[PDB]
């Protein structure tokens, strides 16, 4: 007669690591990584994201004329851009502090576009010539929707003198330009007026933008270039232009009505039709799993980021052979 | 193993211990089989699980990259960025991969030490009434009952009776 | 007769964590983590901190009239400073390089203030007349009382050539200033001269500052601004002025006697009266712990921050029931 | 715990057991009483002190955050900053809060050893002279008085003249 | 150390046992000598060579300055790359040395339980037919020559024979 | 008649550190820091490095007068320069965006030089008279090599207008400068125009520098100053150049031809006549250990660093005394 005392073993072939060991068979394991995604980009806990396919956000803002997908859009959850978007600045540029207006955007879900300066309320001056071949709209040369690209009318360009007063409650995004043209035979042929100038003043700001002449490459056709500016006009305060020429008015500026969590995500992907809690660049994640190696960046509820291809703990005890 | 019971002086496991981590198998005249110690391993299995939530939840706060961009002449923050969030997801990948590694050789010894525990805690009853095999067995020189083995399993076997 | 082997057991009820156990009781414990505070603003070894109070950097550097209180101020340890100063630049503007300039102070524990442009030396142009209702003294218009708002003596403003040598042994931090108008009938009023500029040379230093003029909302009653730039001139290195309006000229300028370790305090409280080896935004530290959870930034020779709301180490063994 | 001793073949500790960490406690005809083992508790004493210092001063190096100031356009490199000093504090939040769970359960399992081998000590010199009783107790054969008791806590209990 | 052995019931280590870390020595009629235990040495070795590739592997990734420069009014980002290159090498510093340490007395530790389980295997084959001196060593009731230690040393030492 | 279980034993005296105790001796230890190099900076698997000397990145590009030995250098495998080279602007000024070049750099191995704007080819302008005593050749008046400093042909500076197409496959580094002279005076002596400008325009660049006068300290004996400007000529693009005065030419532009591994190492130490597969600043490191504690800044297959004294594993088991 006798008693034995023993220990469990099974069927199991899950391995773990050890420092001393690697390959360790044992009877349990907990795998803690989430290694698959459903590829797809998704609406976070409901929330669509903003997916401007071929757009950037400098074409969607100043409202380039390839996207008008993206005239008034709805509260978003996190935005969507491509490495190289073909449909960025029709009319060739450059958007001033532009990383730091893309970081704003982080922090905002919701813009509400309103008119600040109408079109039809340029008397002095015309504003339905402003148009080029570089930013064409349905075969015929068109503009960025939200800013007017005024010129002299009748051979006079009369000083500007506008302002608009931030009464409704929430953040206004206010967006403008300036033209550099080529020579001085192209500054008096649309503007008269020979030196020229924009000021722009708010509680904080004191610009000044004055044209650059300069023979250029042309991009897109044209050899001209805008220069976009911006700013956040606080509640209760008011923006003052003033010009002789080469300014590109605001026409619609866009309202912060919602700040929250949100993210520029990069990603050739377009919309899956599907729901997550947790999203990145490469698809969507749905796991209980404290871990996942899809991608650092990520929105939502997610698992922690590591650059692991395995994590398992042991749980149960070396497994007999 | 470092308790020298789990593959050391006791060969192997038991396919036919299913209800348990550690355990009894005895042979009498009535018959034979297993019988898992309950104390023990739910003893263990409560270490294990807070093992495995204490690892999870120390893990909890870890560095989450964030979206940033910058211009063509912005090239020396851009790479300041680049290496500051990259040199975190490789100190949390190191701390999470040594951490399995260093608890995943303390489980396998933390079980190899129950088993010991268990062992021992048989060896200190049994005393001389039995013959220590060397792998796990006692020999009994009295005949063993089943209520005589059930006294073994229970805790309450009387040296004096036998 | 019988001989046991045994372990201590005392009525001690410290807690510590395991891995695998929780709330464990143990014999022994030691807790190395600071929980507590004095809640004060101290002295830092004995030397009394730089308290702005309602004051900024700027309203103390440039002389705030309100500020008067930190003129010439002895060394300090650190430096205080609120969230959000009353006191900032009485007269609205700018304070170009602002946050560079703060860094700097961070390796400064003093200031000496010197005379480098006496305000009587100005022959050719008006010096007393350089003040506005934004920044008041004693109900009367007064400014910034470490540089000069020179404005045309006689209907005239002849080009200023103004040069300081560095002759004493310490880098020097120069101030200056420009005024930006609203329009060109008070360029013309202020002074004459309706196309100005302000040029500034050192060693390394090439500047020709311009007023711009745009109309700009009220801030403190003035819709004008100022614009206020800085430099460190070095020793034996001389500076040279040249303006024909808009100059708002340096009288003072701070003498750098000692640099070392410091710090800008952000903290919404005052003095406290007490003294420490180690201070932090929230109070003062006073312990021999590895460890602390009050608050990240500190100063003085202190424990290292954490996170954690508990650290305990197990000296003894776990304690019987 | 991993050796068995403390709170496992050994139930519970000793109130009466002032002097020391781990000691003895004996029974016969003159009295009973305790007595602390001085060589294996400042053993343990040495030990634990220096634990305590080598994590103190591992963590003697550790980011200390510097107050960085930046304008309302320089908002991706005050997050950057933010960020930044954020994942060292949440690093060295790790390490220490990790360090403290894995060194105090060593801490214990340390003690267990020292009870165990002391044990194991006294057990190897009674040998066949006392009934290992399976609680931490040796029931003496033949009978044993304080210079008895005393030379088991000397280590110097003959076996030949018993 | 934790399992009792090295330093603590076997004084010290023996300078005449060169082909092994681990093994018998023994004495009879024909003679005496040292035999090292191959396999439980052998065992130790891949152990500590694992041990040695895993920590040398696990900080292949790791921080790598790059040298930046900036000009004279770039001084917050200048100090911010100072203290993020520092923070991760101070990161990595701790890392490195923690590791060495805590694993140092783990491999300690594991040579110390490699001894113990090598003298328990060794007390389970004798059991009765030997003297168990407390030393480390096992005197023989039986004469015990040449064959009769290379029985023990095999595993191969019958108890019914003797 | 006994038979022993024991453990190994020797002569070491190696010692090994554990978190209980310090200094433990045993039979068998592994080192695992590599606290030594040569001393010397060496070739980098063959590949010598670009030792500056006493010349910086400035002073080579723009083609100093000191810096001829550095006129048309081999592919390098790393740059070395001294923490304060003497032969940098020999002109002094400044250069714009210095610090992103040079991050340009760290991903160059190397130059071709090239000719784009020809000296002969100035035919309406001097070309030949643009030198001066800060920046000295042989003992006479010399200028930095690569660029042209023109001024008035018989008492004329008639409007550049100079292109170059970048028809080469590989992107093209071009340098240009802009005279800031010390008076009016000075001005018209130069370029006889009161009023200049200097336009660059690419695809991407558009440009207008205007001189700044400003009375400035002597630096090399000279109060005048030189902005040297610069940018990167995609493949298939032009670049556009018009300018009334003050204009310092590009004659060669430095051809991209090979990106990959590289650094700026700062050292002051020179040429050692060795190789290694691993180079720091302060010496070269042959060995196969996981770590070193020679210096941070390393380029090649390196081990890596760290601040520690001393790291040592025990392989063996505690020796006995
Ligand atoms: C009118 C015409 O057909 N002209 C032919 C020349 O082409 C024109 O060249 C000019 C300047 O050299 C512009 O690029 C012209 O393009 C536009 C454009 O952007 O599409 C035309 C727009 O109507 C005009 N819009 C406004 C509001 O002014 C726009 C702007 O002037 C410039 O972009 C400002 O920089 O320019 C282009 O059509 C052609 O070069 C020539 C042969 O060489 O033959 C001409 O008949
Ligand atoms: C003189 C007077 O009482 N004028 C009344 C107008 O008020 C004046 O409006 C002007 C410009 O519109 C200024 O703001 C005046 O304020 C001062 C100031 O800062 O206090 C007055 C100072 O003396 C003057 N100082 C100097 C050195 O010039 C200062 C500067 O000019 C400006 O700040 C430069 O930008 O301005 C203010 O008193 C009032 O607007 C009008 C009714 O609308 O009635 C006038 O009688
Ligand atoms: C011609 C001469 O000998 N003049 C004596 C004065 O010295 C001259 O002072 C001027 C301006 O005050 C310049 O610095 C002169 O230096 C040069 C230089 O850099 O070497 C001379 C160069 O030939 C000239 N080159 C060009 C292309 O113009 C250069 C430039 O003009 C300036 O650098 C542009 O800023 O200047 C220097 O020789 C001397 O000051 C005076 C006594 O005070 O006596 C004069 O005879
Ligand atoms: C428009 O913005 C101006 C500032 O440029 C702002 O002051 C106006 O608000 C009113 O200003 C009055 C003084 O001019 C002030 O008496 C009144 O309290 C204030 N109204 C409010 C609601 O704050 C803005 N115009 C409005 C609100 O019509
Ligand atoms: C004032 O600053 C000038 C530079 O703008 C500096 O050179 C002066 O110092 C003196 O300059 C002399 C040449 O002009 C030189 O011969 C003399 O050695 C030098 N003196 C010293 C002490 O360095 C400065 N003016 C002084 C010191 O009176
Ligand atoms: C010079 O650079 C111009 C742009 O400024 C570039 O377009 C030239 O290349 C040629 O341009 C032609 C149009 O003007 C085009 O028809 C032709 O395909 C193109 N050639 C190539 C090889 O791309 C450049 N000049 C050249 C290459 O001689
Ligand atoms: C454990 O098992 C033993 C043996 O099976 C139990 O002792 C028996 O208990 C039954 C039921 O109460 C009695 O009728 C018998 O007389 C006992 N037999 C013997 C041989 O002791 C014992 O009660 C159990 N103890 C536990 C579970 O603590
Ligand atoms: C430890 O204790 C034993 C017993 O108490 C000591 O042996 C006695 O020593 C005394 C004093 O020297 C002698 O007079 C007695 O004859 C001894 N009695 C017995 C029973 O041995 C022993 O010397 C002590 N050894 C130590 C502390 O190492
Ligand atoms: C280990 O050693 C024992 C004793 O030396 C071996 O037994 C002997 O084997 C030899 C050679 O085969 C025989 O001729 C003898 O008759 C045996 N003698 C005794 C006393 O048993 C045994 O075979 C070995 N076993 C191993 C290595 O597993
Ligand atoms: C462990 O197993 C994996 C996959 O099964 C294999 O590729 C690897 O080489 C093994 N590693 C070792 C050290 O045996
Ligand atoms: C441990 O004790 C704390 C405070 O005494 C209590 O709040 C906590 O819930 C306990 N945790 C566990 C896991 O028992
Ligand atoms: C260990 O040894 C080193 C050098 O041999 C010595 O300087 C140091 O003080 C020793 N440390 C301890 C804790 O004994």
């Amino acid at each position: 007669d006798q008693i034995c005392i023993g220990y469990h073993a099974n069927n199991s072939t899950e391995q773990v690591d050890t420092i001393m060991e690697k390959n360790v068979t044992v009877t349990h394991a907990q795998d803690i990584l989430e290694k698959t995604h459903n590829g797809k980009l998704c609406d976070l806990d409901g929330v669509k994201p903003l997916i401007l396919r071929d757009c950037s956000v400098a074409g969607w803002l100043l409202g380039n004329p390839m996207c008008d997908e993206f005239i008034n859009v709805p509260e978003w959850s996190y935005i969507v851009e491509k490495a190289n978007p073909v449909n960025d600045l029709c009319y060739p540029g450059d958007f001033n502090d532009y990383e730091e207006l893309k970081h704003l955007l982080s922090r905002i879900n919701h813009f509400e576009k309103i008119q600040i300066i109408p079109k039809s309320s340029w008397s002095s001056h015309e504003a339905s010539l402003g148009v080029s071949s570089a930013c064409p709209y349905q075969g015929k040369s068109s503009f960025f929707r939200n800013v007017v690209w005024l010129i002299k009318k009748n051979s006079t360009y009369p000083t500007i003198k506008r302002s608009y007063n931030n009464t409704n409650q929430e953040d206004l995004l206010v967006l403008w330009g300036i033209h550099h043209p080529n020579d001085a035979a192209e500054q008096t042929k649309l503007y008269r007026n020979p030196t020229t100038y924009i000021s722009v003043g708010t509680s904080t700001l004191n610009q000044r933008l004055v044209p650059r002449i300069a023979t250029r490459s042309k991009v897109n056709g044209q050899s001209g270039r805008m220069e976009f500016f911006w700013t956040i006009l606080k509640p209760n305060d008011a923006i003052n232009f003033e010009s002789n020429g080469n300014f590109i008015a605001p026409e619609y500026a866009y309202k912060i009505v919602k700040k929250g969590d949100s993210t520029i995500m990069k990603s050739e992907l377009e919309y899956g039709n599907c729901n997550t809690k947790c999203q990145t660049p490469m698809g969507a994640i749905n796991s209980s799993m404290p871990f996942h190696n899809i991608h650092p960046l990520t929105i939502g509820e997610c698992p922690k980021y590591v650059k692991s291809n395995r994590l398992v703990l042991a749980t149960g005890l070396r497994n007999s052979p | 193993g470092l308790f020298g019971a789990i593959a050391g002086f006791i060969e192997g496991g038991w396919q036919g211990m299913v209800d348990g981590w550690y355990g009894y198998h005895h042979s009498n005249e009535q018959g034979s089989g297993y019988a898992a110690d309950k104390e023990s391993t739910q003893k263990a299995i409560d270490g294990v699980t807070n093992k495995v939530n204490s690892i999870i939840d120390k893990m909890n706060t870890q560095f989450e990259a964030v979206g940033r961009e910058f211009n063509n002449l912005e090239r020396r923050i851009e790479n300041l960025n680049k290496k500051m969030e990259d040199g975190f997801l490789d100190v949390w990948t190191y701390n999470a991969e040594l951490l399995v590694l260093m608890e995943n050789e303390r489980t396998l010894d933390f079980h190899d030490s129950n088993v010991k525990n268990l062992y021992d805690k048989v060896r200190l009853q049994l005393r001389d009434n039995a013959k220590e095999l060397g792998n796990g067995c006692f020999e009994f020189y009295h005949k063993c009952d089943n209520e005589c083995m059930e006294s073994v399993r229970n805790g309450t076997y009387d040296y004096p009776q036998y």
